[PDB]
Formats: structure tokens, C-alpha cells, sequence
């Protein structure tokens, strides 16, 4: 059995699906089989956030959460707080967490002291995946992450339709984000890059200066040509309406 | 306020297409922005005896 389904009670939390995987390498891995288990059948638009870590974003997460709820979208990231949380549990919103088991912890019952790894409530799906040697570190969830939100977007085979819309919101936060943003640019998925980290605030601030003036002291080279062979929207705003406007577009259309 | 990095013709588009919502469904894709007004009122300055 590749992957094994479990209730999962978050301490004074909701109780969520956590589903471990057992080879993330697995040749041509049973996403139909495990979704109709999760009841994750239709087709949904997805957010997938990037590089989601704890931060002092509170009011951009209540429009993303608006914007996501509006638009029956489900929501993808590392299974860690991220302060999204709180607005996900008030609109019964889908938060999908993907980590590798190793890099998180099971949250303490009655812990005075949150570990920044630990699993988040307001998640309602957890993905924790293991290799056979069960060594998986962040960045190797990766590939699995992306091929369980493009099977989230399609849903069952058997609805002649194309896939839901997939927007990717590059947070930036933790510093494993570029094998995330490799994969989304080759599936030519669009990128909003999202004002508020060190590594968003300097492609934002390169991104409206001149060739010339272009300073990059954070970005690896790697993704500086990501830039100029992905799709990526500039979000100059921490603002709620903003952010929500810019999920609810590009939900609904494709610009490109 | 020109903050959203939107070429003219998405803009057009858009807005054509919000309009037919509005008219088909009553409904709006455009969500409504506050505009605060100061405005000066006149009180009387009832003496506070």
C-alpha cells in the first residue's frame, strides 16, 4: 500500500484527513483512488501558496481567504502556520497542507511552546510524504505537491472539462521556493509574487526599475531566468481587496 | 487608484463583462471600494452648564 489514510484531531483544533504517503517516487501514484477516498472529486480552482511560513501578513489572508472562498477555490501549502489559519476555520475553507514528515512535528496537546514546524489547525487535508528511508527533506515534496493540485484541478476523469484554473502565490517566506516556482513555470502556471518577504520585495523592486539599476543580492541566478520564462504578476500590496482581486482574476481568466 | 499593472484592453474587457453580470444577474465582479467624504456639519454649541 503506497499511501494509508488517517482522522487526524488537531489539539483544540478540527479534525482533519491526514494521509501519509510511503513512496513519494512511486511509478504513476493512485491520485484517482486517493481522492475519491478524500471525497476530492470535482474539479476545484486552486491557490497554492509558495514558500508559506509564519508572517505578519493577517490582513492579506483575510482577502485571500474571501477571494478563495468566492470562488469555491481550495488552498495549497507546506502544512505550517502561516497566519491563514483563523479566516480558513470561520468560512470553512479546504487547506491543503503537503510536507515531508520529517520536517514537521504533530502538534503537543497542552504545549505552552508552538514549534514553527509544527502541523497548523485550520488545515482539513494533510499530505505527509515519506521516501522508502523515510529521509524526505524540504524541496522533495515538491513534484508531488504540483501533481496532487494539477489532479485537484481536473478532478474525475469522467467530467469532460478543462481542468479549474491554478494561480501559484509566491509568499517567499521560507527559503525552499525555487524548485516550487521550476515546476509551476514549466506547467505554465501563472505566479503572483506577493509584496511582504525580503525575496518578493527585491524581484518587485527590480521588476519596476530599469535593466541598468537592477540589484539582486537575495535572488540566485536560477531564478532570475524563471523571471524571464514564467508568467509572473507583480503585487505591490499588502492591501485585502487587492490581493483578492488579483486570486479572483486570475481564477476566473487567464491573461496570457 | 491605477495600482492594478492591467493593460487597457483586460480593462475594457473586463468591464464589459461586469456590466453583463450586472445586467443578466444583478450582480456585480467588480467589488465596491469605500470612498470617504469629509464632511462639515454644523452643531450648536449647546453650552455644556
Amino acid at each position: 500500500q503506497v499511501w494509508k489514510p488517517y482522522d487526524f484531531l488537531f489539539p483544540a483544533g478540527r479534525l482533519a484527513k491526514l494521509v501519509k504517503v510511503f513512496d513519494v517516487y512511486f511509478k504513476n501514484f493512485p491520485f484517482s483512488d486517493l481522492l475519491n477516498k478524500l471525497k476530492l472529486t470535482e474539479g476545484y480552482p486552486i491557490v497554492n501558496l509558495i514558500g508559506a511560513a509564519q508572517s505578519n501578513r493577517g490582513k492579506f489572508y483575510a482577502g485571500l481567504a474571501r477571494a478563495c472562498f468566492n470562488s469555491e477555490a481550495i488552498i495549497v501549502d507546506s502544512a505550517i502556520e502561516t497566519g491563514l489559519e483563523p479566516y480558513v476555520i470561520r468560512r470553512d475553507l479546504k487547506l491543503v497542507g503537503v510536507a515531508p514528515e520529517n520536517c514537521v512535528k504533530y502538534p503537543k496537546i497542552n504545549s505552552t511552546y508552538k514549534d514553527p514546524y509544527e502541523l497548523s489547525n485550520g488545515h482539513t487535508h494533510l499530505f505527509l510524504v515519506n521516501d522508502k528511508d523515510k529521509t524526505l527533506q524540504w524541496s522533495q515534496e515538491t513534484l508531488f505537491k504540483i501533481q496532487l493540485i494539477l489532479k485537484l484541478a481536473e478532478g474525475k476523469v469522467s467530467k469532460k472539462g478543462p481542468r479549474c484554473k491554478i494561480v501559484n502565490v509566491l509568499l517567499a517566506d521560507t527559503p525552499n521556493y525555487l524548485d516550487e516556482v521550476r515546476l509551476a513555470v514549466k506547467y505554465d502556471l501563472p505566479i503572483i509574487v506577493c509584496k511582504g518577504s525580503h525575496i518578493c520585495d527585491e524581484i518587485i523592486k527590480n521588476s519596476k526599475a530599469q535593466e541598468e539599476e537592477k540589484q539582486w543580492n537575495l535572488v540566485d541566478d536560477e531564478m532570475q531566468e524563471l523571471l524571464q520564462k514564467g508568467h509572473f504578476y507583480m503585487l505591490d500590496s499588502l492591501d485585502s481587496e487587492d490581493i483578492a482581486q488579483y486570486i479572483h482574476f486570475f481564477l476566473t481568466f487567464t491573461p496570457y | 487608484k491605477g495600482i492594478l499593472p492591467m493593460k487597457e484592453s483586460f480593462k475594457y474587457a473586463y468591464l464589459v463583462l461586469n456590466d453583463l453580470f450586472q445586467e443578466q444577474l444583478q450582480f456585480s465582479i467588480i467589488e465596491p471600494k469605500s470612498a470617504t467624504k469629509e464632511v462639515v456639519k454644523a452643531q450648536p454649541l449647546i453650552g455644556i452648564t
